[PDB]
């Protein structure tokens, strides 16, 4: 079945928890730093730091005050 | 050519 | 600047100026003109265009009776004076319409929204579809709000959705008013008040359908 | 303009008015044109139409007549008397129902009370069905009762059964409350009432569909 | 005084149209008498009004 | 067989519970709301309440004073 | 220089200037021109383009109407003065939605809210549909409430769908919050704004996609 | 010197300078011009070149109006008053360009680079690869500084490579900035702080995985 | 022939 991203917000003029302008979530960025090696064609690599995203973003319903 | 109109039908 | 539209009966005869120099136009929007009849030697060329039209040249000097006839049995007149000038567009149309097209709905619903409301009506009439068999009332599938009383009904199940009713009880004995979404807890896909009634009183008792997933992953 | 419409009986003889220079119209709202004959060397050229219409120039200045004979078995003489002006259009009515085999064996295959409502839909709606043809209307074809009038609209016969539309006007100050039946004549078959009213007040403007007996009395 | 709600309608749902025709006497292919009746037809059916307003 | 609709109304000048003008009774609307969802192409619908007709209508005798 | 835009409907007659040394060119935006009439020995030579324009030359003095017939089922008349120049390009726009049978099994085929939100993308990056064809914009086609103003841009029409986009100014010195339902006028289907904004402040410059039926009311 | 970059819109008319004695070229980048329209007997001669290019040759004397038409349904006006001297180049250009290609990265990152990366995301998922399976965490697989307390949590391991997860405790009490290089045991291959936090404060816990090599050797 | 165009159509 489709999915339900989100929970009912918090609970002119109609307090609706649906009808509000929805944003997106944050995407989630993971960083591994790779130990330094060497290669086939004997080159050594210092690579440094890469950051890879492990979660998309999803839809999220603000809460209404 | 009287009354003749050029009406040409393109492909 | 406009073609001058001219709504006449039925075997109507409609006076109207012609060029002599320049190619006039009639068209029937909706129509497609099938042939064209004037007094012989009067219209030195006649040619058919796209969709129904008929673009004609006249040379002569004095005023003539012009039959059109179109492909659904309609025939016109026209009396046509022509005159030194621009040629001149016109849009023939009939009078009294003969028939009424109702256009069906073109537009489809999503298949998700479908499935929701078909199984919400089935429950509704009673009768429960094939794949749906009965099952436990689920203990706590709504939000009760302002002191209601839920009492578990009737339920059904199937594979890819699951329906429970509900009996709400009033003990406020004030005028509260509905909004579905009150009754919303995390998991719920439909709420329908069977009852379509806005305000609930002391002893509001209205039956609300709710329609959750089964296999709910 | 508008075409004329004449009404002449099978046995009906118009003297009607032709056109010399440009040509001319006669078509027979519900029948094809088959013949037309004339005096020899009075009508210059003759065309059927694919509406089932004729068209017809006379080049002669003495009065002629003329002879139009239909498909479904009809025929009506004109006498058309020559003058120079604009074509003209003349709308033969049949006034006095054609015979049609084919019509017959529609009208009697199905039920009666059914062929009543289907007859009666058409009229209300407008689609008429593809055997019926457009009659004269009967000028008095239903009892008028304590002070309403009549005028007549349309009508459509096929074999066994007509219609007909009837425009009532109430002359009488206070509203007079109508029943169907009291509109029954020998000889009328169903009397319908298309805005349903328990009453008619003064001034009113109410149709009625009555149908009756093709030939029947 | 800002808010952030679709425009709420009310269904109208209009009801239908029916003609009543009346049935003069008639005797049928198997000989019984008919006498005066009536029957019902729905003209136009019913059907969903577009609403005119949205506020 | 035929369906048989109206039960006898309520028991010039014949008091007949036939022969009264018939008039047409309404059809049920029911509304259902849809919980926010999202599809496929990653949309985020919000519909609103759906309204549909359960019962269509039938007809009527009215009762005869 | 940029070409020149005239909009004339499908009985539009446009005043325009043609040249005489050198050659010009009308071009429809969405229809690709079939053929081309006018008076005889006016036109000295014609060709069409592989984009679906007319290439045409005109060598008489004297003032002339040409018509001009496009695939989809249109017709365009303008009426060309000759004047010793360079030549002319103009850009004959629709103003009248043409009948494009093959675009409504695309858009019926698939499901409606999807199909809203495909013709919005396009609209927003600029990738407009395969079937869907530049129209003249609709003048005045949602309401305008309070104080904002509006100038057309661009329109996009199939053949049951309509696409418009609007610049909406705010006059009123107090910034203005903006609900798409304010909006609604009677035969639009979806209000989408670009920039998503809760409120508009004073001298604003938004633009909103707004699409309707196409011909309805 | 350099060519004169020209953008005109679609039909745009653009006045240019062309030399009645020497070639010149008109060149539109990323298109290929298909035909080029002249008053007739104003370019004797012209010519194609490696991609889209023209190269005409005009003798004459006088203004004239020159058609282009590219490959993508471009079509462009250009008026020409030839005058004496070097043959000038137009580098024609579109105005506002109709569609923006999205340029996928083609930059390939090393497999043991990959492989590395893919282990370490599948771990923080906690989806654990199909070779992999689990075993027990290795007593001390990495370099503890400043007080910190390691306790072993989980691992996986596989054909070529193996994973630990470790929680780290701060027994500090003091402001401490990380540094993944700090945790290098002779044999690691790749260290992750699961929240990618600079400094961690006293009773910072953050957990961090190390994949080493299974087999090492 | 007056009035008349000329144009080459590359392949």
């Amino acid at each position: 079945t489709v999915s339900t991203t989100p929970p009912v917000s918090a609970g002119v003029r109609c307090d609706n928890p649906g009808t509000v302008h929805p944003q997106r979530s944050r995407d989630q960025i993971a960083t591994v730093w790779i130990a330094p090696w060497v290669d086939s064609d004997n080159a050594f690599h210092q690579p440094g730091r890469v950051s890879f995203v492990v979660s998309p973003a999803d839809w999220v319903l603000p809460a209404r005050v | 050519r009287p009354g003749m109109m050029d009406s040409q039908e393109f492909s | 600047q406009s073609p001058a539209t001219i709504s006449l009966p039925q075997g109507g005869q409609f006076r109207l100026s012609i060029s002599n120099t320049d190619p006039n136009m009639i068209f029937i929007p909706g129509d497609k003109v099938t042939a064209i009849t004037a007094p012989g030697g009067m219209l030195a060329d006649k040619r058919l265009t796209r969709a129904g039209g008929v673009l004609f040249t006249s040379v002569a000097t004095r005023t003539f009776t012009i039959f059109v006839e179109t492909a659904r049995g309609q025939t016109f007149s026209v009396v046509a004076t022509p005159v030194k000038g621009e040629g001149r567009v016109y849009r023939l149309m009939s009078a009294e319409p003969p028939s009424r097209p109702e256009t069906r709905k073109w537009e489809t619903a999503q298949a998700y929204e479908k499935l929701l409301i078909s199984l919400n009506r089935a429950v509704l009439t009673g009768d429960i579809p094939d794949g749906y068999g009965e099952v436990k009332p689920l203990s706590d599938g709504i939000r009760l709000p302002g002191g209601f009383s839920v009492t578990p009904l009737k339920a059904w199940a199937g594979d890819q959705l699951r329906a429970d009713r509900y009996e709400l009880r009033n003990a406020n004995t004030w005028g509260v008013a509905l909004r579905e979404q009150d009754f919303w807890k995390p998991g719920v896909r439909a709420v329908m008040f069977d009852n379509n009634a806005q305000t609930l009183m002391g002893g509001g008792r209205m039956t609300v359908t709710v329609i959750r997933g089964n296999g709910e992953g």
